[PDB]
């Protein structure tokens, strides 16, 4: 994204949480930011339109600022109906523009305490390797609350081309699980020195690194 | 053929039929102006230099600031003759008050038709009280004009804008007193300089006190999009 | 052009009474009438335009109806300040047309004349000519007669006579007549009077003056 | 609320021209929808001609190729011009504005607001002449009241103007339409009926006034032997 | 009351184009233009591009490679945003929403469901995910390829059910199916004790057992 927001933020119900944004001179250093949540399955709402204006229907609580090149949402008094996927959006005249959006951050009113998660990652096995194939499993588990964003590197240069990452899903049967599956060619798997799963939750980062 | 008085006829183009023009014109005063509407180089214009001697210059206004917003116009009872007069906003306004035609910026000049406030084309000269201008509007690219102008029953010039730029408020281009204040962000009619306003038929009516401007042929882009059109400036 | 007659010409009413005139044109005129007021030495004022609306400030007792070849503008309760002459004209050519006009006057309990002889004065007659006036003073109606007779011969020529416009308050008229001889002729006869048939009058009324006392 | 001023009173001898002005005020245009309409005395109106702001003339078949409308907008004065004069056309001029004034359904209407002073033009061989006055002194009555006057004989042009008691004395008062003597002049006589029992004390006088001539004259009225 | 209503959900092939609909009711449809955001499953929001419902101005996102062209209907007071050539990362929702320069993009539609898929039935290929080198070890089975869902399983047939984690499975770029199984041993075991998953994928009647030993 354009606009980089963290990926999660969370608090207990009636504290007050804030999200971050920030971006360059030419969007929100100079122009409107406008904020919306997304409950999973629904359209986005407009929650703040032109840096700090909420639409007719939308509760005080909700205030936006802007300074310099960063804008912030706040929710005071966070209930549970609060936890959702929140943008920030920015008109913008560079060569990025003339729309940006952010990555969204997940935030969660934390009904369970915060857990860090276990990973274990895979190496392609020889069965697959042999069939001209080759797939690197990382599975994440046990982890509160329910966002982590996982970062493949080969031999420490990241990738990201080929990585795909299931969402969490809260039926570990108690907390919430993922996995994340990086596809090769077997060629480039024994050529380089080491692939590894780097997972981060909420700001904290668990690396497990395999090798041929 | 028959009632020899109506010759309306000088370029008020862009209209399916003419009976799509509102003409309720009163002139309970007797002052001419009505007569403006047929004869266009007559005004007299003894009485300007005074009433846009009560305008005051962009010089009026300080660099700084930096966060410009937005705010509604005013919409005071001034002639908006001066520049600087911030519109009310667009809206539905009756065609039993407006005489002659409504003519709204893109910057470029575009004309108005009487419709049915659902929006369908009305033919009725503007008589029936299901006349009505749509003049709701947002600023280009994304929407249709910067703002409208037209004539009351009465001979007042009427105008009809976008909300004006705040940081201090700026309708047009005030370029030297904020950078990004252009016309595209700020623009609310026809004025798309402190000085310059754009060029149509019926300016000389609506902004009779433009008599002198001088008549350029300028080029303007709301978000790249070109427009070539006319402008007159002092 | 194109012509407008309107009728009656002349009428007469009682402050109250409902009064009707009307126009017509040569061709139709659609609702293009205008209905014009003129008091007696001033210019007309507009009152109607586009057939029936009253120019702002007219009282409401007026009224204009019409479109095509027929108008009627209509008075109903007539009051102290609408006695004049009214005139309609088209305005649907380039070319304005006007029609003659009706005069609208105040009817009148019937009052007859006083008459009042002059006789010339010494100053006038120590010039060429001699100048005898008559005057029927307040009468009512307008329609009156006056015979000059010199030594019972009566005259014909030599006199003019002009009547008042109806008065403001006692809505009368007055009348003066004036026969003029030279001098010399005027001189030669002694018995100078002046004949007055009026309807008022049961029977003819004569002033008369002898050039002597 | 524009304002029309016409020129003054002209005398003509038939045969020559006359050309009146009229100067427009307060307005919003340069020049106007200008029309002029005669009106001989004691007669109704007659239409006959009309210029607008852009100049273009049209005339009544009554007055054409006699009658010329020209403006100039430098002095906001429109001129109506009349030529080959004789005596018919004595009448007052009026010019007024013809100016389009209210529209509605499809169509504009005109009508005539500003009428001007108007302005007498009065054509004939005569020449200026100052009226003689005499008095109409009252005789012997009845009625309570008796009448009395004084007579304004033998001047041109018109009009003439005449008060009583310097205007202090109304009431009662006549003042008869001139008549056009067979000598070309003009004569009127103006009357006021008194209380017969003032005669002898109360002091008459009729002011008479000919501005055409700047002549004015104040003679006294009293009973005679 | 402003509202933006798409038409409905469709299935296209890669390569295949799809047009999306929109009405808009409750303002001036004129007055204001048009946007479209895709949402692909579980990823952010991106913009496509924008058109002027009154002038037609477009802007288009330019990743989309002139492949996206957006289009209005006053009468219909609809919008049509079309694309061709698709590919299986087209698979998103796809939002209709409102835009001015003020508001920014204001309001949207419900969005519409966009999946690419040319995938048949196909059944999975297991493979073991097995243990390598304090007591405690790790292996499991690579349920790789497979379509439709749901593909079950179980561990030496049921007989083994603790510390066992079957993870929910992902829809891959080809838009088939691949989850992994696995259980938590002890480190003394192996070598000893044996280990078989059990996958079985009803729609494609197919049964696997994979036996997962420490190379
Ligand atoms: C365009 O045409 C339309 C119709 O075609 C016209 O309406 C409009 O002209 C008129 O413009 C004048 C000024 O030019 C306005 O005059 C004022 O009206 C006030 C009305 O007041 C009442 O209603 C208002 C709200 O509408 C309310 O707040 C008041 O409390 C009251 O109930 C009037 O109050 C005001 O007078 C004040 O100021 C005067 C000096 O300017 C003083 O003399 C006066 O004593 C008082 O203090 C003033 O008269 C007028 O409303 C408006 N409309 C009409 C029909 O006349 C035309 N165009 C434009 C540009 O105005
Ligand atoms: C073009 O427009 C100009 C400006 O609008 C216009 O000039 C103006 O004309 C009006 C009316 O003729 C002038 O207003 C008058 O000013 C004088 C100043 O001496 C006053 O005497 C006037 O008072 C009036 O009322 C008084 C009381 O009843 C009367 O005694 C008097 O006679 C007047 O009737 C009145 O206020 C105004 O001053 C000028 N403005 C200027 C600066 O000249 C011009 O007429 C227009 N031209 C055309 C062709 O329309
Ligand atoms: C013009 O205004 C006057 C009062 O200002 C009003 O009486 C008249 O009806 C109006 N015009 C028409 C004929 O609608
Ligand atoms: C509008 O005017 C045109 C041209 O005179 C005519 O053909 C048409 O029928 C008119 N329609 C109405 C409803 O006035
Ligand atoms: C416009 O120019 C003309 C011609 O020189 C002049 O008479 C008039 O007063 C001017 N008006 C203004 C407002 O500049
Ligand atoms: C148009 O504007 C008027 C006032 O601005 C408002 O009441 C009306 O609802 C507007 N229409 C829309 C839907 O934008």
């Amino acid at each position: 994204s354009v606009l980089t927001q963290p990926p999660s933020a969370s608090g207990t119900p009636g504290q007050r949480v804030t999200i971050s944004c920030s971006g360059s001179s030419s969007n929100i250093g100079s122009n409107y930011v406008y904020w919306y949540q997304q409950f999973p399955g629904t359209a986005p709402k407009l929650l703040i339109y032109g840096n700090n204006q909420r639409p007719s229907g939308v509760p005080d609580r909700f205030s936006g600022s802007k300074s310099g090149t960063s804008a912030s949402l706040a929710i005071s008094g966070l209930r549970s109906e609060d936890e959702a996927d929140y943008y920030c959006a920015a008109w913008d005249d560079s060569l990025s523009g003339p729309w940006v959006f952010g990555g969204g951050t997940q935030v969660t009113v934390l009904g369970q305490p915060k857990a860090a998660p276990s990973v274990t990652l895979f190496p392609p096995s020889s069965e697959e390797l042999q069939a001209n194939k080759a797939t690197l499993v990382c599975l994440i588990s046990d982890f509160y609350p329910g966002a982590v964003t996982v970062a493949w590197k080969a031999d420490s240069s990241p990738v990201k081309a080929g990585v795909e990452t299931t969402t969490p899903s809260k039926q570990s049967n108690n907390k919430y699980a993922a996995s994340s599956y990086l596809s090769l060619t077997p060629e480039q798997w024994k050529s380089h020195r080491s692939y590894s799963c780097q997972v981060t939750h909420e700001g904290s980062t668990v690396e497990k690194t395999v090798a041929p | 053929p028959g009632a020899k008085q109506n010759i309306q006829l000088i370029n008020t183009n862009g209209s399916w039929h003419l009976n799509r023009t509102a003409l309720n014109c009163n002139d309970s005063l007797n002052t001419g102006w009505l007569a403006g509407l047929f004869y266009h180089h007559k005004f007299n214009s003894s009485g300007c230099p005074e009433r846009m001697a009560s305008c005051r210059p962009l010089t009026d206004f300080d660099q700084g600031w930096g966060p410009i917003s937005h705010a509604n116009g005013s919409g005071p009872d001034q002639r908006p003759y001066c520049w600087h007069y911030p519109p009310r906003p667009c809206g539905i306004v009756p065609a039993k008050t407006v005489c002659g035609p409504v003519y709204c910026f893109t910057p470029s000049p575009v004309v108005v038709g009487t419709t049915d406030r659902a929006g369908a084309p009305a033919y009725n000269w503007g008589e029936n009280d299901t006349d009505v201008f749509v003049l709701n509007n947002t600023r280009p690219p994304l929407g249709n004009w910067f703002g409208c102008t037209w004539m009351n029953s009465t001979g007042f010039t009427k105008a009809c804008g976008a909300p004006p730029c705040a940081i201090l408020y700026c309708p047009t281009d005030c370029f030297r007193k904020h950078p990004e204040a252009t016309y595209s962000r700020c623009g609310s009619g026809p004025w798309i300089t402190p000085r310059c306003l754009v060029d149509y038929p019926y300016r000389l009516w609506h902004y009779p006190c433009t008599i002198n401007y001088t008549v350029f042929k300028i080029r303007m882009y709301v978000g790249g999009v070109e427009h070539r059109l006319e402008a007159a400036c002092n | 052009d194109i012509q407008m007659t309107q009728s009656p010409s002349s009428l007469s009413a009682s402050v109250g009474d409902r009064v009707t005139i009307t126009c017509r044109a040569g061709q139709n005129i659609n609702n293009y009438l205008n209905w014009y007021q003129q008091k007696p030495g001033k210019a007309p004022k507009v009152l109607i335009y586009a057939a029936s609306n009253l120019q702002s400030g007219v009282p409401s007792r007026f009224s204009g109806s019409g479109s095509g070849t027929d108008f009627t503008l209509t008075i109903s309760s007539l009051q102290p300040e609408d006695f004049a002459t009214y005139y309609c004209q088209q305005s649907h050519s380039t070319v304005r047309t006007f029609g003659q006009g009706t005069k609208v006057e105040i009817k009148r309990t019937v009052a007859a004349p006083s008459v009042f002889i002059f006789p010339p004065s010494d100053e006038q007659l120590k010039s060429g000519t001699a100048s005898v006036v008559c005057l029927l003073n307040n009468f009512y109606p307008r329609e009156a007669k006056v015979q000059w007779k010199v030594d019972n011969a009566l005259q014909s020529g030599n006199s003019q006579e002009s009547v008042t416009e109806q008065d403001s308050k006692d809505s009368t008229y007055s009348l003066s007549s004036t026969l003029t001889l030279s001098k010399a002729d005027y001189e030669k006869h002694k018995v100078y009077a002046c004949e007055v048939t009026h309807q008022g009058l049961s029977s003819p009324v004569t002033k008369s003056f002898n050039r002597g006392e | 609320q524009v304002q029309l001023v016409q020129s003054g009173a002209e005398v003509k001898k038939p045969g020559s021209s006359v050309k009146v002005s009229c100067k427009a005020s307060g307005g919003t245009l340069n020049s106007y929808e200008i029309t002029w309409v005669r009106q001989a005395p004691g007669q109704g109106l007659e239409w006959m001609g009309g210029i607008t702001p852009i100049f273009e003339t049209t005339y009544a078949q009554k007055f054409q190729g006699r009658v010329t409308i020209t403006a100039d907008e430098s002095t906001s004065t429109t001129y109506m011009e009349l030529s080959s004069l004789r005596p018919e056309d004595t009448a007052v001029y009026y010019c007024a504005r013809d100016g389009v004034r209210y529209c509605g359904g499809g169509r504009c209407y005109n009508w005539f607001d500003p009428w001007g002073q108007g302005t007498l033009v009065t054509v004939s061989s005569a020449s200026t002449k100052g009226p003689s006055v005499f008095p109409l002194a009252p005789s012997s009555t009845s009625g309570g009241t008796a009448a009395l006057g004084c007579l304004v004989k033998d001047y041109f042009p018109e009009p003439v103007t005449v008060s009583w008691n310097s205007g202090a004395l109304t009431s009662g008062v006549h003042t008869f339409p001139a008549v056009l003597q067979s000598s070309g002049l003009y004569s009127l006589s103006s009357v006021v009926t008194v209380p017969s029992s003032s005669l002898g004390t109360q002091t008459y006088i009729c002011n008479v006034n000919h501005k055409p001539s700047n002549t004015k004259v104040d003679k006294r009225v009293e009973p005679k032997s």
